[PDB]
DNA sequence: CGTTTTATTTTTTTTTTTAAA
């Protein structure tokens, strides 16, 4: 029983009660509660195995194993927890010893992730020096500030040079520093000492569960000196942390106090490879199937128009570039971006929902509600003195990302216009009055482009209906066609199945597997350790037909290729040599272009 | 620029310098700094330093010879193989942009753009002048950004 | 999160028969799909109809309460509770259904293309002839969504059509 | 056992916005 004034906690018991859940520690997840589960030794006796041999600082470690322990541990580390969770490391620091005493004991941990919460909207007094959890998506990219901790003194005779840190704020005098016979008075300075960094980002909470007609409301806090730009800004993120509260200077006149305290939060933590499985890895690509099994699987529910899963073909595996180490010339991306055009009300959202409802990098966006130049991080008015700042561009954070857009031809002509380049240049030139650079971020696009009209009108080939000309229009390699089948056949179809998704209340898992993460996974490897090629072989022919690309020029309300998407092709070769298992070029591929392209290329009739 | 991140942007720092290093800096340069960053007692941060390192003595394709300055020019012995031979201007429309073709007009003609004009010794009542306002056009897909892009690594001020 | 109530005036003129539809209307089909219903609303010269219309008008100008004797009125409390205990049913269409509105669902994408100067289709007018019914059965608060429910569905969308030629 | 406290206004350039036969 020793213990604060005004608490009921102590050192001891917190310590002893760990250390025994520890020892009482084999993963008692994988070897206790999910004894089904299993990677037999106390974890973190095991991590000091896979730390001091990783010899890579730094741990990271959760808390909510201790349910099964008893509990008072686990409230009075709620409630006290600036107080016991050093405790605990030195627990850990005491571990250390148990694999291995004469080891360089000289660094310590990082490190809770187990508490809930609902919502910011509404807290408490209750709620003030207490463990919370919250999430959302992240708006800044700030700078760095730094904060300091001790005293580093001068003299006058003698070199009476003392020093000593600080507890927060205050260093005593008597008549000299640490009053050593005062042949001076008291000194100080202020530089040669300890200092701590931090930042400040704040976070837009962006759930389901938002309440009705409700605004952004949004949360804030500083970083400690290890958590410190750990962050690709602006994304889906939880954090843990510790309600805190801070009282304010009232007016500015003198000493005067505010009633009302500011609050944010305690900088502890964030939220976001296998050589067991490899069997299935190669028995994927060995699998002709990877043409729709996969493809199969992404809409979940929906046949619609399943050549456009043959579509989604296009896009994974992942994406190889013909960088340029051999010359350095000409910076040669392999770059990728195709539209899904309009005027059916058709699944041009949907998949781009689906999409950013799975990919992080997660943003929908349209013609005539925001602007077209919201790159800009606008100085409406600033908390500084007009040093004019443009902090960081919105539309462009997404880094590989994707910003989903709709309805294409529905802005100005600066709109829309003004990306005449980016897509496949990524650079953006910031040539204004204000800080200058060539910046760069590269990334995807898709959209529901529009034209004029609702329907495309008959008789009528298609450079005709898009207001872009035989250059602009007839550009990429293909922007692909969304037609209704001109009958009921089609039509009841995926009715007949999807009628029933309220009243099927089940799922059936076909030979089609839905794979849960099975899937998940493998596209991760698939772009490690093998590289594809392209040698002599696959590209004679496009080498050949483009006299078949090209001769159709001749011809007015009829259109043939440019040579910029003879680019797009060799982009295309680089995807499915690993996977079927020639990493240098085969032939074939050049036939997906065409079961691609000449779906609408050399349907140009007239 | 030639440290560039993803994401991130050229942050702006700022910075003090004494007497014989002041007043000697202009556009776009590569200098080697010194790492003295140091404190402002407000706190906030800053830096400072104390060494710059950013043709009279040679270019490149020479050795030590002599001229109308040290090695100004005085590789004479060289270059006027490459001087007079008028076939050399192929190697001007040749040996320049082989990665590259297009039309060789122009790969006969941007030189003198890049290389001095008149500069001449008349009046004070008007100003006579040596470079040319200049163009190019067509329509894209034609490969028509590569060599402004290539000017940047070939040319000073190749903005 | 908010459902929406359009109404507006037809153009220049009031219906002109020449003028059909997005002939007399200037409005781009994008909009149209994303209704799920529209109306035009006008009631030509009837000798008969306006007299009722009018006694009834001025009865709450002589009084202030119209209609007696037909209904009980309901209060805007009542009226709010009583539809307050409708919403939380989640009721249940038999799977026949699924089936059989499929191929009713076919029976106006015939006659919508054996005319064709005829109006475009989304798959809102499925996903709508759907939507509609399953809700109604909040207000019959039985978990029993059946062949009455879409019934009322069809019968009210052909309502909504057929109205202008005759 | 004495002798002292405390205020700022108009113009720029950007990004927003808005006008007539
Ligand atoms: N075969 C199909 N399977 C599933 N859904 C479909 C199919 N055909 C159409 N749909 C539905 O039709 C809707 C089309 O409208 P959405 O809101 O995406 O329109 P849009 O593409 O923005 O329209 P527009 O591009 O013409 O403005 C989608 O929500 C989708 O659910
Ligand atoms: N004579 C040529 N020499 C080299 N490359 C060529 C030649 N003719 C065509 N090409 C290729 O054709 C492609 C044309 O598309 P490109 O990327 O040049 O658009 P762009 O010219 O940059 O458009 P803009 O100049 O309007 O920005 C080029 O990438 C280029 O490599």
């Amino acid at each position: 029983q020793l213990v604060v004034w005004g608490t009921n906690v102590v050192v001891s018991q917190c310590k002893s009660k760990f250390k025994s859940f520890i020892m009482r520690f084999i993963d008692p997840s994988a070897e206790q509660d999910e004894i089904s589960e299993n990677i037999n030794q106390p974890l973190y006796l095991q991590k000091l195995e896979e730390i001091h041999t990783l010899e890579e600082p730094y741990l990271n470690l959760n808390c909510a194993h201790l349910k099964t322990f008893d509990q008072d541990l686990y409230r009075q580390l709620i409630c006290y927890p600036q107080e016991v969770i050093p405790g605990f490391d030195m627990a850990i620091n005491e571990m250390f010893f148990e694999r291995y005493p004469a080891a360089l004991l000289e660094h310590q941990i990082q490190v809770f992730n187990a508490d809930k919460t609902r919502n910011m909207r509404s807290l408490n007094p209750e709620d003030m020096d207490q463990l919370i959890s919250i999430s959302g998506m992240v708006i800044r990219s700030s700078n760095v500030i730094p904060e300091m901790r001790e005293a580093f003194f001068s003299c006058n005779i003698c070199s009476f040079s003392t020093t000593v840190e600080v507890d927060r704020g205050r260093i005593n005098q008597p008549t000299l520093c640490t009053n050593c016979n005062t042949n001076h008075c008291f000194r100080l300075i202020h530089n040669r000492s300890e200092f701590t960094d931090k930042q400040l980002v704040k976070l837009q909470e962006s759930p389901d569960d938002m309440a009705a007609g409700q605004t952004p409301h949004n949360v804030l806090l500083y970083a400690h000196n290890d958590l410190v730009d750990k962050v690709q800004p602006g994304d889906r993120v939880t954090v843990t942390g510790i309600y805190r509260a801070t009282p304010l200077k009232t007016g500015g006149l003198s000493s005067s106090v505010k009633s009302v305290y500011k609050t944010h939060v305690d900088v502890v933590h964030f939220r976001k490879f296998p050589p067991e499985r490899v069997e299935l890895l190669q028995l994927l690509a060995k699998k002709p199937d990877i043409y729709d099994r996969l493809a199969r699987a992404i809409a979940p529910s929906i046949y619609e128009n399943d050549d456009i899963k043959k579509g989604i073909l296009l896009q994974l595996f992942g994406g190889t570039k013909k960088k340029h180490a051999t010359l350095g010339r000409q910076n040669f991306r392999s770059e990728i971006h195709l539209l899904l055009c309009g005027d059916p009300g058709t699944s041009k959202s949907q998949m781009l929902q689906y999409v950013f409802n799975l990919v992080p990098r997660s943003q929908y966006t349209s013609g005539r509600g925001s602007s077209a130049v919201g790159l800009t991080a606008y100085v409406t008015k600033d908390p500084e003195t007009r040093q004019l700042v443009l902090q960081t561009g919105a539309l462009v954070l997404a880094d590989n990302g994707v910003c989903c857009i709709d309805e294409f031809d529905k802005m100005n002509d600066s709109t829309r216009s003004v990306l005449h380049e980016v897509m496949e240049q990524q650079t953006l030139s910031i040539a204004k009055a204000g800080i200058i650079c060539q910046l760069n971020a590269r990334t995807s696009i898709l959209a529901a482009a529009n034209p004029a009209e609702s329907q495309w009108n008959k008789r009528k080939n298609i450079i005709d209906n898009v207001q872009l000309p035989h250059t602009l229009l007839s550009r990429f390699d293909l922007i692909f066609l969304v037609l209704d089948p001109q009958d009921e056949i089609f039509d009841k179809r995926l009715a007949s199945h999807l009628v029933s998704l309220y009243y099927v209340t089940r799922h059936e898992e076909e030979d089609t597997m839905f794979d849960m993460s099975v899937l998940r996974d493998y596209i991760a490897y698939a772009r490690e350790h093998l590289s594809p090629t392209l040698s002599d072989e696959a590209q004679q022919r496009l080498i050949q037909a483009y006299v078949d690309m090209r001769k159709v020029g001749a011809g007015r309300g009829q259109i043939s290729a440019y040579p910029r998407q003879l680019e797009s092709l060799i982009r295309l070769s680089e995807a499915h040599a690993k996977v079927r298992l020639s990493n240098q070029v085969e032939l074939l591929d050049v036939e997906e272009a065409w079961r691609l392209h000449r779906e609408a290329l050399k349907q140009s009739a007239t | 620029q030639a440290e560039l991140p993803r994401g991130c942007i050229p942050r702006a720092v700022e910075i003090i310098l004494r007497s014989e290093l002041v007043e000697t800096v202009q556009a776009g340069d590569r200098y080697d700094f010194t790492g003295t960053l140091i404190v402002v007692p407000d706190y906030r941060m800053a830096f400072l330093a104390c060494s710059v390192q950013a043709t009279d003595l040679p270019m490149s394709e020479v050795t030590a010879e002599d001229m109308k300055k040290q090695m100004t020019d005085a590789e004479w012995h060289k270059i006027y193989e490459m001087s007079k031979d008028r076939n050399l201007y192929q190697n001007l429309i040749s040996s320049l942009f082989p990665s590259i073709y297009g039309n060789d007009e122009v790969k006969r003609g941007i030189l003198l753009q890049q290389f001095g004009g008149v500069a001449k010794t008349t009046t004070e009542k008007t100003s006579l002048r040596g470079d040319i306002n200049v163009c190019i056009v067509g329509d894209p897909s034609t490969a028509k950004s590569q060599f402004l892009k290539q000017v940047s690594d070939f040319s000073p001020r190749a903005i | 999160r908010v459902s929406i109530l359009a109404a507006a005036n037809p153009a220049f003129g009031r219906y002109n028969p020449r003028r059909t539809v997005e002939q007399n209307i200037q409005l781009p089909a994008a909009l149209l799909s994303r209704f799920d219903l529209l109306w035009l609303i006008q009631d030509k010269p009837d000798r008969d109809n306006d007299l009722r219309l009018a006694k009834h008008i001025t009865y709450v100008h002589s009084h202030s309460k119209q209609p007696p004797t037909r209904v009980k009125a309901l209060d805007m409390n009542l009226m709010r509770r009583y539809i307050n205990l409708c919403k939380r049913k989640n009721p249940t269409i038999p799977d026949e259904l699924t089936d059989y509105i499929v191929g009713a669902y076919v029976e106006l994408r015939r006659e919508a293309r054996n005319q064709k100067d005829m109006t475009f289709t989304s798959a809102r007018n499925l996903l709508g002839i759907l939507r509609l019914s399953t809700a109604l059965a909040r207000l019959r608060l039985s978990d029993s969504v059946e062949k009455d429910d879409v019934a009322e569905a069809l019968r009210l969308l052909e309502m909504s059509k057929d109205s202008l030629n005759q």
